[PDB]
């Protein structure tokens, strides 16, 4: 469960993000795609090189998604119902990606935040990333 | 992997007596009913919508022979899966687009496919040989992903 | 989440264990030490010889907290309370050990109950193990 | 395991400009705050109660220094990892009683540190051969559990 300490630590890290959030999922898909080969697999349709137009698209949906939760973070479930049958139903990536991928959002986010990446808000947003796994995986079977 | 002439012996004696078509079929429809987003891949194959029209799909059935077929003749090779299994990984990754997390959880159906079938036969020491060689198998199958 | 068809299926199945329950736990936790020996480092305190009297003794345990979730799975965050603050904060075992005792009770299963074990009460079960294992590792951040 | 010549060099200059003694216990530290479960191993270090307790613990910050030392030791040796870090392996195996998994935990939390630290210079193929390290370096350590 994610503490009132948790909530806040999430609300201004995303918050010192603003504008940025596009370019940084766009990014977090790049590394992605790089360390974890398996997970082209889902993609054999996409250019995956760097700067394609199919990355920054696909990048700025992934970081809009992210805001929303943020927005909502009491009821996560709710906010998310749409994208959790997308991923149940139609999409149907293994639940073994979703930890690779936030990662690796975790790893962009450590590169551009040098001063508001400490300890306590690692542990935070690592946690609030699984709760969103953990939403977009509930419907699978 | 590396299995022990005690763990070789143990795989070698049960698989004599595996009838690999059935065995094959059941593995196959069982992944597809217990873990059902790997339908994702067999949208040819008609009905998959009940555990009954899965497990009895003829599609489904000849395809489970198929792959086990190629374990069958995979377990000739033990000290040397990587080889063995090399022009089927480029094959799952560049043709099939196959995420190798589905060759783990085949593995795991197939474990428990033995089991239901051998009873008490399919002892402690007998599954951890097993065990051995279905995650060797699922890794020669992701070795040569890129 | 549980459908009323997995709550059915895994009460027929349980039931048909009866007074075997124990002996059954106590199978599952050797093919788990033979078959994953990584989970061996959580009881160097323990003889693990085949049919030490400790590990007849545990698996009796784990078998009879199976038995009373399986009686309230209705609410079994509730029923598990007292045994998830144990492991969160005494015994700390790695959450992926779960996943890896949850498939030696499924594979214990198979061996025991030929007609029973159908692909659908295959699949209810799977769901079940995993649902007592999120609820056992609920407390760790 | 399977660095290119490029990746191996690139690993090589970035390491070049590491504090090993400062990013070790910098690691550990924030994995017993992240993942708190790891701390069942270090009752004798005193106070963990709070994140600034953890991070700023003289014996986390001396275990740190010790444990990234005999990482940074064993980069100079890419070619047989295994054999590199088999001594540990049995150490830790049959002495300590240490899951593997927390090897897995360690090198993730190194990622992000060097990436906090490096900033821009910590690219996507950096991160790359970086993760090809550190699954290699945890992939040694448990070899020898058995
Ligand atoms: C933090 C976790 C994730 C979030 C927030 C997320 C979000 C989204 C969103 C917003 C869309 C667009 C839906 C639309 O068209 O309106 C999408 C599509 C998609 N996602 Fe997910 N996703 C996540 C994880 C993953 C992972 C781990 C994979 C696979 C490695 C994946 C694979 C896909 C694919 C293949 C599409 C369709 C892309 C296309 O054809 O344009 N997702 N996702
Ligand atoms: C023990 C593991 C496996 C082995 C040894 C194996 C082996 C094979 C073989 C020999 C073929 C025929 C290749 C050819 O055209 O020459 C094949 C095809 C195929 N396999 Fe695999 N396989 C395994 C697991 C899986 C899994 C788990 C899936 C997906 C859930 C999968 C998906 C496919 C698909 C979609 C085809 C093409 C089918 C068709 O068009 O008829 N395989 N496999
Ligand atoms: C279905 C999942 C599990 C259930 C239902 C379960 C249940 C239990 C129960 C009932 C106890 C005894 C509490 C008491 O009365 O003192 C216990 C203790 C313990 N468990 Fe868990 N457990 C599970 C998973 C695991 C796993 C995966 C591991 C490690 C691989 C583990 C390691 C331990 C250890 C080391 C003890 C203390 C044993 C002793 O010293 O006697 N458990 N568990
Ligand atoms: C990069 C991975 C790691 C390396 C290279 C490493 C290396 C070492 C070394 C060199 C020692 C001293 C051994 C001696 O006395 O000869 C040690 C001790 C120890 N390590 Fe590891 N280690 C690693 C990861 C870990 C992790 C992740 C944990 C647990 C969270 C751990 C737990 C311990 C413990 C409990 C000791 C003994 C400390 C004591 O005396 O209280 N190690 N390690």
């Amino acid at each position: 469960v994610l503490s009132p300490a948790d909530k806040t630590n999430v609300k201004a890290a995303w918050g010192k993000v603003g504008a940025h959030a596009g370019e940084y999922g766009a990014e977090a898909l790049e590394r992605m795609f790089l360390s974890f080969p398996t997970t082209k697999t889902y993609f054999p349709h996409f250019d995956l090189s760097h700067g394609s137009a199919q990355v920054k698209g696909h990048g700025k949906k992934v970081a809009d998604a992210l805001t929303n939760a943020v927005a909502h973070v009491d009821d996560m479930p709710n906010a998310l119902s749409a994208l959790s049958d997308l991923h149940a139903h139609k999409l149907r990536v293994d639940p073994v990606n979703f930890k690779l991928l936030s990662h690796c959002l975790l790893v962009t986010l450590a590169a551009h935040l040098p001063a508001e990446f400490t300890p306590a808000v690692h542990a935070s947003l690592d946690k609030f990333l699984a709760s969103v796994s953990t939403v977009l995986t509930s419907k699978y079977r | 992997v590396h299995l022990t002439p005690e763990e070789k012996s143990a795989v070698t004696a049960l698989w004599g007596k595996v009838n690999v078509d059935e065995v094959g079929g059941e593995a196959l429809g069982r992944l597809l009913v217990v873990y059902p987003w790997t339908q994702r891949f067999f949208e040819s194959f008609g009905d998959l919508s009940t555990p009954d029209a899965v497990m009895g799909n003829p599609k489904v059935k000849a395809h489970g022979k198929k792959v086990l077929g190629a374990f069958s003749d995979g377990l000739a090779h033990l000290d040397n899966l990587k080889g063995t299994f090399a022009t089927l990984s480029e094959l799952h990754c560049d043709k099939l687009h196959v995420d190798p997390e589905n060759f783990r959880l085949l593995g795991n159906v197939l474990v428990c496919v033995l089991a239901h079938h051998f009873g008490k036969e399919f002892t402690p020491p007998v599954q951890a040989a097993y065990q051995k060689v279905v995650a060797g198998v699922a890794n020669a199958l992701a070795h040569k992903y890129h």
